């Protein structure tokens, strides 16, 4: 049970700058990778002090990992686990997948090999990406193909950043979106939306200050740990990965989660920390709720947080909660406990939730779609690159597909 | 990192790029005179986009990326006075007899001559780059060296590399009067090049640079030292992302700043404007913040060209920031007006291409640039059509194209190439309407 | 152990973390006031009066340091403090508070806002209870109108100001024009069928045009409405 | 906190506040002459009792909530020449003509030009205050700009606020010579203000404050340089308990200090004194404790008044002790001493108003304050009433008031508002006694 990981693109490097200084502080180590528990979850075990994680930062435009391995966690990562190439999947997913992607997939997937034969017991990928990009988006998508068919009995767990519905951020942004939403429905086991509208509004109530994408992304990286903190704090109601595509997934295509933390040494007495992990306006994606009933939710409860209470507040909640017709009365919500809470917490919370409003993300990704693509709005710059047209608007009766299929999980 | 070339045609865009490696040295901590950084200490952000490695004491000069091409030497023996061991003098090519609005002398003729001494330094500069991923031609599109030479040395370029962006920073001819005679028919020459060849051409309008450098920097008189720094400041602001790998600095190459930006390949003619366009006499209670930035970025009179952004089609359009912010959800929500507030182009459901660098510029502290592809840009190249024919109904100047090795059979598809470019936009409006 | 007891303990956590929140940014007055009004209805509710007037109290003077001086919240802090007055059975401090609410409005922009079109129904209804009718009269009208240009015609809002001119022409005995109000009522109130209007405002509006007909010697269309006012009833049992 | 106002009226006026906002940012640890501190650090002490919070970087300058009016441009120019960015420059309001002895202009002239612009940047003041305590003026009572314009605005100020204490730090016509040839006029034009429309007039007189430089801080020629600097360590150490928020500071606002020092409507003419008064050339082994500064701050030659203190009744006394203190019991036992010393006025049983402030000032250590609310402040004005008399018997100097727009009969009522203010003093003089 050592979860691989996976850091690819902009999003996703910054995202492990955030997660890899919260996995050592919620395993309590220090920054250079040394101890200052399961920590043969995250973290190799090379010396006796030294435990080097498992992640791969691999990345195109290699300036992201130079903030990182050049001011404090240079000692931390191995460089045997990285890989750094110019030029930088020109925010185009095919220089990403093709063009830039198949130079480096060769030591990508060497790389990962390399940190899964030193394994004894794999069982997952926490992928960390955007489905924006280029690097993220597109080598994320290649990624996932070549680790699935490497890999096909183990569970991949893409925690993607959704296009702001806000504005783009790129231009041929929802293009990028369901060349890789395509590969994370084809390969990927369950997948976790992110949004950056909901980020920037969840952590401007959250701080006193007008964030930034590392203020964001401990938003982000709370909900990366919080997922596998059951997994490597063990507590009560273990649940591993298995767990949230047995109990998340109904259908072979409704495989993406949105993903709340609560509270947003901060202690919470915890009948409205459950009204605060299912409020609405915490859950961390511009899902529709006037038109949304959910599928299946979860709640891992992390730290100080006794089992009694559920019998109280989430039966309450899932009372508050909708539903689908058939997920029963006061099913349809698994639950989870660790017995550790994160550090600078007492007691967090977490709600994966399969939910039709997913699709309202889905259906804007293919209503910006529908134009862009009929008009070639950008696409000769994949035209160009090795990825036809014939190759895209497959990608969008897939995703065409899966917005029509949270629709018939009504 | 990406690297990065600057080739520099013709006086326009020598004086440009005169003050372009004036700027950029400056922002990497370098002396703009000498080429050497501060002893001992390196040179602030990535400087190696632009920059080599001359001599390996930490205290040498940094070579910039660059050769400079004019057929007459009086414009880069000014640039070899006031720049001191900071250029290679390999790359600052010159010539005795210069073009002198003469297409093709530039394009066939003394630019031919030295365009195997030319593309011998280019080869130098990408052999010695790690991997270049873009080369900004600067020039002109009015006279015969820069809209002459930067015709023949894009198509002399891509179709020796072709997989490298190609943006040709250029300067259109001002509307109000014309610098040279053969003005617009250069221009013509060049928009065969500056729309096949280059895989982007962002423009520049002396008419435009003039007010806003009259009414925003506040002085009577612009002169081109001050043209070259407000198109400079916009070219060290597009090139900000390139060469500065800091906090969470949006790295935008300039393939990646073209996939952003050039929607399907004949509709590339990129716009450009500046924020804050304050005056340099320390405004400091007066310094503008990002939800004003914006609100001054999409002027009629803010952007650098001679037509009037707002009464036509964005395209595609790019913002990219450049300083020091504070307000991450307070960007991109002033852009959510200007979703609103703009003439956008469904043909493209959303174009905000955005690039943060923390990393400040020289003159501003939050500085903001922006790179609109806009519809509007044919209507600049209309004038120029027009300004073509009536030059071409009395069949303008002379023998002197023809001369050269030219032909009517030739000119004639160039205009209906430049005509082909003009309707590509005009395609793009009532279809993008 | 008691429920009332659980949701007053829930309710006054709920202020206390707003109170803290404020402390810690004290721009987030908005909020405060939100958490309040419920810890407020509950205190009614056991008829400690006193200690709700306290927590609105509270929230004005929070709203009252604000550096930024916000009118709207003030307006709506002065209409709960008027609504508590009214329940409380204090009818000359309700209109008094509404009143200020008002002017405090008037001196602003806020003339022809949601919360003053408000306001200006629930003094219109003090009034009556006053016995000023031409006071009711007038607020009611504006209301009225204001809700007419933010809202549809055909919208529950103008309904209700509809409905409560209606019942106040018909107590002054002006069958004519509370005909007119209750059936523009009617009108409006069948078109609008979802969860953005109860049944049970719709049996109100038969039964008050009931009594209405049956003042205008129409008998039969008064048993009309008064057995459409029954089967409405009736049929909200399933 | 407590915001307070410093608006800098006349020559005198802004040369005191060129001179106290010189201080009161060296001693909140702030660069004089950029308005920004040091870098990442905050300011010692409480800063936004006087400053604004400028850019939210944390290095950026604090703009003081002060704004600077003078007809002539030649006294701000001064200071914009010795501030750099510190001042808000849209506070830094200038004219051309100026006044010129002239109250006429700056009250109903010029200065009624400038009020609809002066009042639109006090109103920005206020509106960007928490919440603001107190106005404290800075004129003389002697010119045409800071006798007229002040008596003017602060008419103009308390008729729009009036909630608000309006502390005219003064500088009263020195008695040995006059500085105008119509000071006795403009005195008593700005008596009507500063009796009626301020909640205290805090006077200096420059003959007191020429003596406090000459014997005390043993120099030849005091300038005028250092007269700001005796008067700004005075309005420095009564502004030190409204800035500070220490160890045991009695934080005393201006109603806090008002309150305590203006027993009824009439009498709010307040002196001051400074102790000790120990030249700055590091008299470290005569420095003074604080059984005998006390006893230097109640000299004759001690306050900052021509009238001789210890000759007359002391009214109302607010003694501000600041910096460091060993000894709380050996304080206020002093004062006791002081209580039989001095003559204080039945009619009031006691009134010693003691602040602490453990913030030391810049100049000294262990700085003491004095506020006596005299019986003598009306013999200063005595002296002022009898020369506006024999400069109005004869009707002296021309047409100069009354052409531009006041009357005989009101020059007379406002001498009769000055005699109802001299005899103010003299119904609590001998009710007093
Ligand atoms: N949550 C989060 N989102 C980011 C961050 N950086 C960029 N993004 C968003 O991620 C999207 C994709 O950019 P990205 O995938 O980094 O580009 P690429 O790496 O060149 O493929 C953009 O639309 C950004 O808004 C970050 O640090 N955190
Ligand atoms: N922005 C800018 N434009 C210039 C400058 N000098 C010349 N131009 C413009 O460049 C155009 C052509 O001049 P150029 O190409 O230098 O002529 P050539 O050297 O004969 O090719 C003219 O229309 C001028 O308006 C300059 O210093 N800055
Ligand atoms: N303490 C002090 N008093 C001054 C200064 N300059 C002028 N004065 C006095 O201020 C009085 C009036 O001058 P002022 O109001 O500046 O004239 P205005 O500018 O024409 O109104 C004169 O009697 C001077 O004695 C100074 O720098 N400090």
């Amino acid at each position: 049970r050592e979860i691989l990981s996976i850091h690819v693109g902009q999003c996703g490097n910054q995202i492990a700058d955030s997660f890899w200084r919260l996995a050592l502080r919620e395993h309590g180590l220090t920054e250079a990778g040394t101890l200052k528990s399961n920590m043969e979850v995250f973290f190799h075990k090379v010396r006796d002090g030294k435990y080097v994680p498992r992640a791969v930062l691999v990345d195109l435009e290699p300036g992201v990992i130079a903030r990182i391995e050049g001011g404090d966690m240079s000692q931390l990562f191995d460089e045997s686990s990285i890989v750094r190439k110019i030029p930088g999947a020109a925010n185009n997913w095919a220089r990403g997948y093709n063009v830039e992607g198949e130079k480096v997939i060769d030591q990508i997937m060497n790389v990962i090999d390399s940190a899964v034969e030193k394994t004894k017991g794999l069982q997952g990928f926490l992928m960390t990406h955007s489905i924006g990009g280029g690097s993220g988006s597109g080598l994320g998508s290649l990624i996932l193909e070549r680790l699935r068919q490497a890999y096909p009995k183990k569970r991949i767990f893409t925690f993607s950043v959704v296009p702001s519905p806000l504005i783009s951020d790129s231009a041929v942004e929802p293009y990028n979106a369901i060349l890789t939403l395509q590969r994370i429905l084809d390969n990927a086991d369950g997948a976790v939306l992110l949004d950056n509208e909901a980020l920037f509004r969840i952590a401007k109530a959250k701080l006193n200050r007008s964030p930034n994408y590392m203020d964001l992304n401990n938003i982000i990286a709370l909900i990366v740990s919080s997922v596998t903190a059951s997994l490597r704090f063990p507590g009560k109601l273990n649940t591993d990965l298995s767990e949230f595509v047995t109990n998340l997934v109904p259908f072979p295509g409704n495989h993406f989660l949105t993903a709340s933390f609560a509270p947003m040494q901060v202690r919470t007495n915890f009948p409205d920390l459950a009204r605060e992990t299912f409020a609405q306006d915490n859950f961390t994606a511009a899902i529709d709720w006037q038109q949304g009933v959910y599928l299946a939710a979860s709640a891992l409860f992390r730290g100080d947080v006794k089992a009694k209470d559920v019998d109280e507040n989430m039966a309450t909640i899932r009372k508050s909660l909708n539903y689908a017709s058939y997920m029963p009365a006061s099913g349809g919500l698994k639950l989870g406990y660790a017995e550790t809470a994160p550090e600078g917490f007492a007691s967090s919370g977490l709600a994966l939730v399969n939910h039709t409003g997913i699709a309202a993300v889905f259906e804007r990704l293919i209503a910006q779609f529908d134009i862009m693509f009929d008009n070639h709005a950008y696409t000769h710059w994949y035209e160009n690159a090795g990825v036809s047209r014939d190759m895209m608007a497959k990608a969008r009766n897939q995703i065409a597909t899966l917005a029509q299929s949270y629709r018939d999980a009504s | 990192v990406n690297n990065t070339i600057v080739v520099s045609i013709g006086q326009a865009g020598n004086q440009i790029a005169a003050s372009f490696w004036k700027t950029v040295c400056l922002e990497h901590g370098i002396d703009p005179l000498t080429g050497q950084t501060a002893p001992g200490v390196a040179p602030r952000g990535n400087w190696s986009s632009f920059f080599s490695k001359l001599g390996e004491s930490s205290s040498g000069s940094y070579v910039p990326r660059a050769i400079m091409v004019d057929l007459e030497p009086s414009v880069i023996d000014n640039v070899k006075a006031t720049s001191g061991s900071l250029f290679n003098p390999a790359n600052l090519i010159s010539r005795t007899e210069g073009a002198g609005g003469n297409f093709a002398v530039g394009y066939l003729g003394a630019g031919r001559e030295v365009l195997p001494e030319v593309m011998s330094r280019l080869d130098y500069e990408i052999d010695k780059c790690d991997n270049v991923g873009g080369i900004i031609v600067l020039h002109a599109i009015g006279g015969g060296t820069g809209s002459g030479f930067g015709a023949l040395l894009i198509e002399s370029l891509k179709e020796k590399y072709g997989e490298i962006p190609v943006l040709s920073c250029a300067v259109l001819p001002s509307p109000q009067v014309s610098s040279v005679v053969t003005e617009p028919y250069n221009t013509v020459f060049a928009l065969n090049t500056l729309r096949r060849s280059a895989d982007a051409c962002l423009i520049f309008d002396n008419e435009a640079l003039f007010d806003l450098a009259h009414r925003k920097w506040n002085i009577e008189s612009p002169t081109v030292d001050d043209l070259n720094l407000l198109i400079t400041e916009a070219l060290a602001g597009i090139t900000a992302s390139m060469r500065f790998s800091g906090f969470l600095t949006v790295e935008i190459t300039l393939r990646e700043l073209l996939t952003n930006l050039v929607p399907q390949p004949s509709l590339h003619f990129l716009m450009c404007a500046f924020a804050p366009l304050t005056p340099p006499d320390r405004s400091k209670f007066e310094e503008l913040g990002i939800e004003e930035m914006i609100k001054s970025l999409f002027d009629n009179g803010s952007v650098f060209a001679a037509c009037s952004p707002m009464e036509g089609r964005f395209l595609s359009t790019a913002v990219l920031y450049r300083g020091i912010m504070e307000d991450k959800p307070l960007a991109d929500a002033a852009l959510a007006a200007m979703r609103e507030k703009l003439p956008l182009t469904y043909w493209i459901p959303t174009a905000f291409k955005i690039g943060y660098v923390e990393q400040p510029g020289i003159s501003h502290r939050k500085s903001m640039v922006l790179l609109a592809n806009n519809t509007e840009i044919a209507r600049v190249l209309d004038r120029i059509c027009h300004n073509f024919d009536k030059l071409w109904q009395r069949k303008a100047f002379a023998n002197w194209y023809l001369n050269e090795g030219m032909s009517e059979e030739q000119i004639n598809v160039l205009r209906a190439s430049a005509q082909e470019l003009v309707q590509s936009y005009q395609v793009a409006e009532e279809s993008g309407a | 152990d008691t429920a009332l007891e659980r949701q007053i303990a829930s309710a006054s956590r709920s202020v206390e973390e707003a109170r803290r929140l404020a402390y810690h940014d004290p721009i987030r007055v908005g909020a405060l006031v939100e958490q309040i009004s419920v810890l407020a209805d509950l205190r009614q509710k056991e008829g400690d009066f006193r200690k709700a007037e306290s927590l609105y109290r509270e929230a004005l003077f929070r709203a009252q340091e604000l550096r930024k001086q916000d009118p709207d919240l003030l307006t709506g802090i002065y209409s709960l403090l008027a609504h508590l007055y009214d329940r409380w059975g204090r009818m000359d401090k309700a209109a008094e508070f509404y009143e200020l609410a008002l002017k405090i409005s008037a001196e602003n922009g806020l003339e022809e806002s949601d919360k003053v079109a408000t306001i200006k129904n629930n003094l219109a209804m003090i009034f009556k209870q006053l016995r000023k009718f031409e006071r009711a009269e007038g607020y009611y009208c504006e209301a009225l109108e204001t809700f007419q240009r933010l809202d549809g015609e055909q919208s529950a809002r103008v309904a209700s100001v509809y409905n409560n001119l209606g019942v106040l022409y018909y107590s002054h005995m002006d069958v004519d024009r509370a005909q007119v109000m209750h059936e523009r009522a009617l009108a409006i109130r069948q078109n609008l069928h979802e969860g953005q209007m109860d049944p049970a405002d719709l049996s109100q509006t038969f039964i008050n045009l009931g009594a209405v007909y049956k003042a205008a010697g129409d008998f039969q269309k008064a048993e009309a409405c008064v057995d459409r006012a029954k089967r409405i009833r009736a049929a909200m049992n399933g």
